[PDB]
RNA sequence: CACUAUAUUGCCGUUGCAUUUUAUGGC
């Protein structure tokens, strides 16, 4: 293959590669293995020259498939000492895009292979820092590895993702580091790296508000909402008083789609603060979620009220009943303040009257006399 | 290109645990309110379907590779006893 | 009723625009 590459018909070379793939595709090499380092380096140089020649496209894919089948023990032990020896960044990125697919097909037996390769991949992520494509590919690969599964490797990958997220200031790198922090929050929901959600809100949500059509907000705000909901779903009581900025981002996320935003709101509703939502919704209902008047958070403000009014109201809501009827009075008073689309204002007033009827059914006899 | 493909891949990997799909403002509000009623879905059933499909592919690959290792052990014991 | 206002045919063959237009014959 290197002789043909140093030589370079093209369709003749493609037919030669397809005949090579149909000839080579194995267990002969497996019976040779089970010397060994020489065979690993020989198949690694074969695969590296194969990617340098192929980095008729389906014929090149079949040749790479035969090379990946013959050359995840072998695919891991080849690249583990050659993740620096892969010279060009294009060959490195193609090798990383093949290695995760060849690795995450089967697992659950050999944990220590990935547990000692995770430090190597995180060091390759820290060394190849000026290659953003390789950085995002390493982020996706390490996130898939943490979803497959090691405390030192977990802390190293989490710190690399936190440093790739906090000082990111780049669209694709920030979106990729947010996914790595999300998968690490799903795997090891540690209390450490406390500067995680407070950095993500004021960084990414404000950046998506500042970038109107320049950046991919359809690629940014959805992942930001999923990360903000997954963090509070993992650590419930650690954000039982810090939920207001999360609800503000999930409500004013105009880039987020309707079903995704509704699912995020439902997850935040069934999440923490079963009583502390009545002391939380009032600030957004006064200042935040009622000054927009572009229907986006207007569809969701009454839904966020109805969630805690029809799924969480209890004796704790009877104890905190004053803010409940206070928010009811503010909602019934803001009708003329909502001065756009008066028929929709009447529809929202009907929804507010129904939620107020539910709150009045929840409120008992002695609890509402001063409220009366 | 590859940037958009990897972005959609990371987005779908994040929303894999979400299982979601992907001016008459009174109609928009009523549709968004009834979507809370429609949100009682069978996402646990579809996640069980995807998880059973992944378990099936994992068991298929593991059984095929273990049979390949059995043939490797038979060939190595043959070439050893020879 | 008042609003909100949202911005030729199941298939197949045709006249004809300064996109519609238009009447025929195969299941």
């Amino acid at each position: 293959k290197k002789k043909s590459l140093e030589s370079r018909d093209y369709y003749d070379v493609r037919r030669n590669l397809r005949l090579k793939v149909y000839s080579v595709l194995d267990k002969k090499l497996i019976r040779n293995i089970r010397v060994e380092l020489t065979f690993s380096c020989i198949t690694s140089q074969e695969n590296e020259e194969a990617s340098d020649s192929e980095t008729h496209t389906t014929e090149i894919k079949e040749i790479l498939f035969k090379v990946l089948g013959n050359v995840v023990d072998e695919f891991v032990n080849a690249v583990l000492p050659l993740l620096s020896t892969s010279t060009n960044e294009d060959i490195r990125y193609h090798l990383t895009l093949v290695i995760g697919s060849k690795f995450e097909l089967e697992g659950s037996e050999a944990i220590p292979i990935v547990n000692n390769v995770m430090k190597v991949l995180l060091d390759r992520m820290p060394l190849e820092s000026k290659s953003v494509v390789i950085s995002q590919v390493i982020l996706n690969t390490m996130t898939a590895l943490v979803s497959k599964y090691g405390s030192i490797l977990t802390q190293a990958l989490t710190l690399a993702t936190e440093k790739v997220s906090s000082d990111m200031t780049e669209v694709k790198i920030s979106s990729l580091a947010l996914i790595t922090n999300c998968v690490q929050v799903l795997g090891v929901k540690s209390i450490a790296f406390y500067p995680k959600i407070v950095p993500p809100s004021i960084k990414l949500f404000d950046a998506s508000l500042a970038d109107s059509s320049n950046p991919l907000k359809e690629q940014l705000q959805v992942a930001i909402l999923l990360l903000f909901a997954g963090l509070i779903k993992r650590i419930p009581s650690f954000l039982m008083s810090n939920i207001l900025d999360v609800l503000h981002v999930i409500y004013f996320s105009r880039e987020v789609d309707s079903s995704i935003r509704l699912s995020v709101i439902s997850l935040i509703i069934e999440n923490i603060d079963l009583k502390e939502v009545l002391k939380v919704l009032f600030r957004i209902w006064s200042t935040e979620i009622a000054t927009s008047n572009d229907t986006v958070a207007v569809s969701l403000f009454l839904s966020t009220l109805e969630s805690t009014v029809e799924n969480i109201d209890k004796k704790s809501a009877t104890s905190q009943s004053p803010i409940f009827f206070k928010l009811l009075l503010s909602l019934f008073e803001f009708r003329s303040i909502s001065s756009f689309d008066n028929n929709t204002i009447s529809r929202i007033e009907a929804s507010v009257h129904e939620i107020s009827n539910s709150y009045v059914l929840k409120m008992n006899d002695k609890v509402f006399r001063p409220l009366f | 290109s590859q940037t958009s493909k990897y972005q959609a891949t990371s987005v779908v990997n994040g929303l894999l645990s979400n299982l979601l799909p992907g001016s008459k403002a009174q109609l928009i509000d009523r549709n968004l309110k009834k979507r809370v009623q429609l949100q009682n879905r069978d996402v646990h059933k579809i996640k069980k379907k995807c998880k059973l499909v992944k378990k099936k592919k994992v068991k298929k690959h593991k059984l095929d590779k273990e049979q390949l290792e059995q043939l490797a052990k038979h060939q190595v014991l043959k070439k050893h006893q020879h």
